C-alpha cells in the first residue's frame, strides 16, 4: 500500500538499513549485467556458428 | 448605524448542498410559486411541476440538477403527490430548481388559466391584428407581434384542456 | 495422462506463514462492494446475500499473489488458461445462479420478461426475454475473457517490450562514445519513459480486472435480490 | 522527498501557533543521531549499518557478481 | 514478359464502391432534417424560410449524390 | 453499405424528432410530417443503392 | 456491414428518447410510439442487407 | 465488423442515459426499462451478424 | 476491427459520464454503477469479435 | 525472371474509390446547413449574411468534392 | 523459383485511397462553417472576427488535402 | 515447391493506405477551429488566449499527419 | 499439390493499414482541444488545470499512435 519505512534520501544513505544494501546490492546487479553483455556479445572474436543455417528455431515452429 | 440589510429580514434562506454531500432519494419537490411580489404557494410539496421556458418545456421533478430556467408566456402544471393538478399560466419570470429539492419561480405575473377567457383573447388578437398593419414603426410592430404571441399562447393553452 | 506440476506460489505461502502467524487488521479491500450490499437503513434481506464475502477475498487475494508478482521477470503465471479461466467462472456463476434457482420461486424470474403489458408479448416483449436470457450467459463468458486476454495481452506487450529495449541497450550502447550519441541518449530516455509507464499501466489494470471480476459476480446476485423495508 | 515511488512520511502538526511559539527548543538533550535536524535529509548523521561499507562498495559488488556470472564460463568452459 | 490482361468482372467492383458515397449523401439528408426540427421547435414562426433552406441543402447535397451515381452506372454498362 | 448511412440518417432524424416533441409539444403534427418527408428523402438514396445492388446481383 | 448503420442508428433514437423523456416525461407514451416507428423503419432497411447477405449466402 | 455499430450504438444509449437521469433522478426507474429494452433491440442485430460469421466460418 | 466501434463505445459511456456526474454530483454512485452495466455489455460483444478471431487464428 | 503485367479493368477500382472521397463532401455540406438553421433560429434576423457563408462553405466543399472528381473521371479515362 | 512482377495497373488503386483522405478534409470544413453559423448567431458583433478564423481553419486543413492529392498525382502519373 | 515472387507496384496500395489517415486529422483541425468559434463568441475577452491553445493543437494535429505522410514517401520512393 | 509462396510487396499494405490507425488518434486530439477551448471559455479561471489535463489526454493518445506506428515501422522494415 506504499504507507511507510525508510527512505534514503540519496544514494549515499543507502548503507543506513540492511534491507536498502540488499536493494542496492540488487540494483549493481541489474544495472553492471548489461555492460558485461555488451562486451561479451559485440567482442571482435565472437564468431557466428558456421552451421547456423543447418536448423532454426523458425523452421521448427513453422 | 449598521443598517439592517433587508435581506437579513427574511429568515427563510435558500437551502443549497455541498457536491461531495451523500445523495439523498426524495419524493417530493418544495415548490415556491410568487407573482408580483406575492407568493401563492409556500414551499408546497409537490410531484411534479411542468414550466414552459424559452428553450422548450421542462418537468421538474424531485433531485433535478441545479439550473435556472428563463420562462416564456406560457401555462404552468403542478402536479401533487395526491394525483391532483392545478395549472396557471405565466407571462414570464425566472425558475431556480435547485438539487436539494426546492424549485422558486418567481413571475411577473401568475394566474389560474381559469380567470382567463377565450372571446376576450380573440378579440385583443383580433385587433392587434388590425393594429399591426397601422404600425407606426418598427418598434410598434415587435411590441404587437409580442402582445399577439401573448394572446396566441393563452388560446392555446385554453384550447388544449 | 497425469501431469505432475506445482504452482508458482511457494515462497509465497511460506511469506504468508511467516507473517501471518499472528493476526493483524485489515482496512484495504480491492473490492469493498462486497461487504456493502444495502444502503438504505431498514432494509433487510433473508436471503444468504454475504455468502460471497469470504469466496471474494480469497479470489482476490489468489489472484492478487498471481497477477501483481507476474510483473517480476520470469514470473509464471501457472493458472493462465482460457479453459481453466472458464471452469472458475463457471463455478462462481454457475453456483450462484442454482443457488437463486433452487430457491423453487418462479415468480423471481418476472422480470425477465423485459417491458410492459402494452408491448406485444410473443413478438416484443417474448423476444427481449429470450435475449436477456442469453445475455445472462454471455455475462459469464464476457468476465470469463476478460480476465483472460487482459493479462495475455498485456504480458505479450511487456515481453516484446523488453526484447526491444535489451535489443538497443546492449548493440547500441557504444553509440555514446560515437558523434550520434545524442540520438542514442534520446531513444533511452524514452524507452524509459515508455518502461515505467507500461509497469504503472499494468499495475493498475491488475487490480482493475479484479475489482471488476468481482463486481460482474456481485451484479449477478443483486439481480435477483428482493429487499423488505423494517416496520 | 521521494526515491523512485517510495515516498518519506511526514508528521502532521499538533501544535498551533500560538502554543508553538512558547516552545523553549533544547538540542542538548537531543541524542546525537539526530542534532540539527532536517526534516529533508532526517538520516544524514544515521551510523552506517557496517563501518567502512559505503552503498557505492555495495553496487560496485552486485555489478562484480552479474560479471562474474556471465564471465565463468568464458574461463571455465564445461560440457555438455 | 509483356502480359495484358483484360478482367471483365472489375467493373462490378468499382461500381460497388461508388455506391457507397450515397451513405454520405443520405446520412447528410438526415442532419439537415435532424435539424430542421429543432429550429422549428425554436422558432415556429419560420417554419417556412427554414423549409425552403432545408431544401436547397437538400438540393446541393443530392447533387452530389447523382454526381457519384453517374459513375455508377457508367461503370456499370462498360 | 450504403444502407448503413441511410439507416443511421433515419434514425438522426428520428432522434431529434423526440427533442423537438418535448419542447414544443403543440408541433408534434407539423414535425411529424417533416420527418417523414426526410425518411422519404432518404429512403430515395437507399433505393438508389438497393438497385444497384440488385442489378449486379442477377447480372 | 450495413447493419453497422442500422444498429447504431437505433441506439441514437433511443438515446434521444432518454434525454426526451427526462425532459417532459408526461409526454412518455407519445414518445414511445414515435420513437418505436422509427425502429420499425431502420430495421426494415436492415431487412434488405439481411435479404442480400442471405441470398448469395444461399446461391 | 457490424458488431462495431452494434457495440457503439450500445454505449450511446447508456451516454444518453447517465445524463437522462442527471436531469432527473426521480425517473432512475422509468428510464432505465426504455435504456436495457434499446440494448435488447441493438443486440438483437448482432445475432444476425454472429449467425452469419457461424454461418460461414463453419462452411 | 470490430473493437474500433467498442473502444469508442466505452469512451462515449465515460465522457456522458463525467457530465452527469457534473450536472448531479450527488447521484455519482447510480450513474457509475450504470456506467459499469454499459461498459460490461459493450466489452461482451467485444469479446465475441474476439471469440471469432481466435477461432479463425487457429483454424 | 523478368515478368511485366498490365492488369486492364484496374482503373474501375481506383474511380470507385474516388467517389467514396465524395461521402464526407456531402455529410459536410449536410452538416453546414444543419447548423444554419439553428443559427437561423436563434437570430432570425440574421437569414441573410448567414445564408451567404453557408454559401461560401458549400463552394469550398465542393471544390474538394470536384478535386476528387477529377481523379475518379480520369482514371475512368485512362 | 525467383520471381520478379512488374504490375502497371496498380497505381490506380493507390490513387483512388489518397482521394479518400478527402472525405475527412471536406467534412472538416463543413464543421468550421457549421460552428461559424451558431457562433455568429451567439455574438454576431464578432461575424467579421469569426469569419477571419473560419478562413484561417479552412486554408490549414485544406493544406492536408492537398498532401493527399498530391501522392495521387505522383502515383497516377508514375 | 519453393516460389518466391517480387511484386513491384504493390507500395502504391501501401502509400494510398497511408494516406487515407491524413482524413482523421483533417477532421480533427476542423473539430478544434468549429469549437474555437463556439467558444469566442462566448468569451470574446479571451479571444487571443483560445486562439494560441487552437494552434496547439493544430501543432500537435499536423505532426501526426507527418509521421502517416513520412510513410509515404519511404514506401512511395522505395 | 503443394505449393508455398513468398511476397516480397505485401508488407506495404500492413504499413498502410497500420498507418491508417492515426486518423483515430488526430481526431482524438482534436476533440481533446476542441473541448478545452470550450471549456475555456466557460470557466476561465482554471485554464491551466485544464491545459495540463489536455496534455495528459495528448500524451496517451501519443502512445497509442506509437503502438500503431511500431506495428508499421517493424512491418515495413521487416
Ligand atoms: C511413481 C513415481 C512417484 C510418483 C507416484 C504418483 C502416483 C500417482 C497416482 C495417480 C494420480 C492421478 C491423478 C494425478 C493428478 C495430478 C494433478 C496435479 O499435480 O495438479 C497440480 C497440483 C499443484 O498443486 P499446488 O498448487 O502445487 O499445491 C500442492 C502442494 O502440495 C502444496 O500445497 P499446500 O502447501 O497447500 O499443501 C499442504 C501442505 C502445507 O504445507 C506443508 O505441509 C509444507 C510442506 C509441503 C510439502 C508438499 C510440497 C512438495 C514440494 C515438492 C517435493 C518436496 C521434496 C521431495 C523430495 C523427493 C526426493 C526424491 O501440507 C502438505 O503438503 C502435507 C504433507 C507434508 C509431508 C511432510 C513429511 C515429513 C516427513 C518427515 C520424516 C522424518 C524422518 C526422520 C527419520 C529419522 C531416523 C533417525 O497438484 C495438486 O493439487 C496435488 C496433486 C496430487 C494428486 C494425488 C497424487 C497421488 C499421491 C502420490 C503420492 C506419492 C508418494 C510416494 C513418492 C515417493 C518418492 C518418489
Ligand atoms: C540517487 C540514486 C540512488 C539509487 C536509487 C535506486 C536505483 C535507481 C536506478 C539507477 C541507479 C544508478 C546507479 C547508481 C549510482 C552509481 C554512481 C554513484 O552514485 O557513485 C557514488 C560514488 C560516490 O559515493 P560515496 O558513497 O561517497 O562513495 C565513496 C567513494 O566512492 C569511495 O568508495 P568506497 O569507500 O566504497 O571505496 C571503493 C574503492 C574502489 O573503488 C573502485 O573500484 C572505483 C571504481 C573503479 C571501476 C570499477 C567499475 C565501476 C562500475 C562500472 C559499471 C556499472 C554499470 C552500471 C551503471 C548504472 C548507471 C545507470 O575506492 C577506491 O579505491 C577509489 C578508486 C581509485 C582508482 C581510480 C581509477 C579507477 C580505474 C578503474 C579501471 C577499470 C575500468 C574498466 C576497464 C578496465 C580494462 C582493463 O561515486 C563513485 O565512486 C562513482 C565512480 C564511477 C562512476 C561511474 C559508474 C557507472 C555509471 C553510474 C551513473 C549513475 C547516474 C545516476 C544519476 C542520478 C540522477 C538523480
Ligand atoms: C502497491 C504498489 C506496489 C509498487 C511497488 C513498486 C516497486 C518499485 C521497484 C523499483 C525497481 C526495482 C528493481 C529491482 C531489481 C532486482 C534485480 C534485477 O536484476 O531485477 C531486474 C528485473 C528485470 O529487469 P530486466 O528485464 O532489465 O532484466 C534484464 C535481464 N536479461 C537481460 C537477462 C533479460 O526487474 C524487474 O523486472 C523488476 C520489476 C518490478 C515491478 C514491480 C513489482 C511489484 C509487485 C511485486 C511486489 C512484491 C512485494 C512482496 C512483499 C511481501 C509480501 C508478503
Ligand atoms: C585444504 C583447503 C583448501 C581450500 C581451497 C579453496 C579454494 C577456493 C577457490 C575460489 C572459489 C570461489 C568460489 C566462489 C565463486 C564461484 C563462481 C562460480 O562458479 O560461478 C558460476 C555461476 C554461474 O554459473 P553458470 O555458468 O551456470 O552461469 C552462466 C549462465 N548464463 C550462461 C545464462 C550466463 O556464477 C554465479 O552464479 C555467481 C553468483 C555470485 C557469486 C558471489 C556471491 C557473493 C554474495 C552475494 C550475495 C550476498 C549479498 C549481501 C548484500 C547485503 C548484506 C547486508
Ligand atoms: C582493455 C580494455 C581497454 C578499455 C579502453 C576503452 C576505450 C574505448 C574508446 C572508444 C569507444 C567507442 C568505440 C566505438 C566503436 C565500437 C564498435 C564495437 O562495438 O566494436 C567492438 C567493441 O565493443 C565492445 O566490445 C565494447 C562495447 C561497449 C563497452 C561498454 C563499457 C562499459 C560501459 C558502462 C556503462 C554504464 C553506464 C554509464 C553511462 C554514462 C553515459 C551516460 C569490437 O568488435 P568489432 O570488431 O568492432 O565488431 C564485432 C562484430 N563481431
Amino acid at each position: 500500500m506504499l504507507l511507510g519505512g525508510f527512505v534514503p534520501r540519496r544514494f549515499s544513505q543507502f548503507n543506513r538499513d540492511p534491507c536498502w544494501m540488499f536493494f542496492i546490492f540488487s540494483v549493481g546487479f541489474w544495472l553492471g549485467e548489461y555492460p558485461a553483455m555488451m562486451i561479451k556479445y559485440n567482442a571482435r572474436d565472437l564468431v557466428y556458428d558456421p552451421h547456423r543455417y543447418v536448423w532454426s528455431h523458425h523452421d521448427d515452429h513453422h | 448605524h449598521d443598517l439592517p440589510e433587508g435581506f437579513e429580514f427574511m429568515e427563510h434562506k435558500v437551502v443549497n448542498k455541498d457536491i461531495h454531500a451523500p445523495h439523498e432519494n426524495l419524493e417530493t419537490l418544495r415548490l415556491t410559486l410568487t407573482r408580483q411580489d406575492e407568493f401563492l404557494l409556500r414551499e408546497e410539496p409537490v410531484k411534479c411541476v411542468t414550466v414552459t421556458g424559452t428553450n422548450g418545456e421542462y418537468g421538474i421533478y424531485p433531485g433535478h440538477a441545479y439550473k435556472i430556467v428563463q420562462l416564456n408566456p406560457s401555462p404552468l402544471t403542478v402536479e401533487y403527490t395526491d394525483g391532483t393538478t392545478k395549472k396557471y399560466f405565466v407571462s414570464g419570470g425566472f425558475a431556480h430548481i435547485n438539487n436539494e429539492g426546492s424549485c422558486d419561480v418567481n413571475t411577473v405575473e401568475c394566474t389560474l388559466l381559469d380567470d382567463l377567457d377565450l372571446a376576450i383573447a380573440e378579440k385583443e388578437l383580433a385587433a392587434q391584428q388590425a393594429a399591426l398593419g397601422s404600425a407606426k414603426d418598427d418598434k410598434a410592430k415587435s411590441v404587437v407581434e409580442i402582445r399577439i404571441s401573448v394572446i396566441e399562447a393563452v388560446i392555446a393553452a385554453l384550447k388544449h384542456h | 495422462m497425469f501431469l505432475f506440476f506445482f504452482c508458482d506460489l511457494f515462497w509465497l505461502r511460506l511469506l504468508l506463514c511467516m507473517y501471518y502467524c499472528v493476526w493483524s487488521r485489515l482496512c484495504f479491500i480491492v473490492y469493498f462492494n462486497c461487504l456493502m450490499l444495502i444502503f438504505d437503513f431498514l432494509l433487510f434481506c433473508l436471503f444468504d446475500l454475504y455468502l460471497f464475502v469470504g469466496l471474494c477475498l480469497f479470489l482476490l487475494l489468489w489472484f492478487m499473489l498471481f497477477n501483481l508478482y507476474s510483473l517480476i521477470l520470469y514470473y509464471c503465471i501457472t493458472y493462465l488458461n482460457l479453459y481453466l479461466l472458464f471452469c472458475i467462472v463457471f463455478l462462481l456463476y454457475i453456483a450462484f445462479l442454482f443457488l437463486f434457482c433452487f430457491l423453487c420461486d418462479f415468480f423471481l424470474f418476472n422480470n425477465l420478461l423485459v417491458g410492459d403489458s402494452f408491448m406485444d408479448v410473443f413478438f416484443i416483449r417474448f423476444l427481449l426475454c429470450f435475449l436477456e436470457c442469453f445475455s445472462l450467459l454471455c455475462r459469464c463468458l464476457s468476465t470469463f475473457l476478460r480476465l483472460f486476454c487482459n493479462l495475455l495481452s498485456s504480458h505479450f506487450l511487456l515481453l516484446m517490450f523488453f526484447d526491444f529495449f535489451y535489443f538497443i541497450f546492449v548493440f547500441f550502447f557504444y553509440g555514446v562514445f560515437c558523434y550520434w550519441f545524442i540520438l542514442f541518449i534520446f531513444v533511452f530516455c524514452f524507452c524509459l519513459l515508455f518502461y515505467v509507464f507500461l509497469y504503472l499501466l499494468d499495475l493498475f489494470a491488475a487490480i482493475l480486472q479484479l475489482f471488476i471480476f468481482c463486481n460482474m459476480i456481485l451484479q449477478l446476485i443483486m439481480d435477483f435480490l428482493l429487499f423488505l423495508l423494517f416496520v | 522527498y521521494n526515491m523512485l515511488v517510495f515516498r518519506d512520511p511526514k508528521r502532521r502538526p499538533q501544535l498551533s501557533e500560538e502554543e508553538r511559539a512558547k516552545v523553549v527548543v533544547n538540542q542538548a538533550e537531543w541524542p546525537e543521531e539526530f542534532k540539527d535536524f532536517d526534516p529533508d535529509d532526517p538520516y544524514k548523521n544515521s551510523p552506517e549499518i557496517i563501518k567502512g561499507m559505503s552503498s557505492w562498495n555495495l553496487f560496485l559488488w552486485g555489478v562484480e557478481c552479474a560479471f562474474i556470472y556471465q564471465f565463468y564460463e568464458l574461463v571455465f568452459p564445461k560440457s555438455i | 514478359s509483356t502480359v495484358a490482361i483484360s478482367v471483365q468482372g472489375l467493373h462490378y467492383v468499382g461500381t460497388g464502391l461508388a455506391a457507397i458515397a450515397l451513405a454520405g449523401v443520405g446520412l447528410g439528408i438526415g442532419t439537415i432534417f435532424g435539424n430542421l426540427l429543432v429550429a422549428c421547435a425554436r422558432q415556429p414562426n419560420l417554419t417556412k424560410m427554414l423549409f425552403n433552406y432545408a431544401i436547397l441543402g437538400f438540393a446541393l447535397t443530392e447533387a452530389i449524390g447523382l454526381f457519384a451515381l453517374m459513375l455508377a452506372f457508367l461503370m456499370l454498362f462498360s
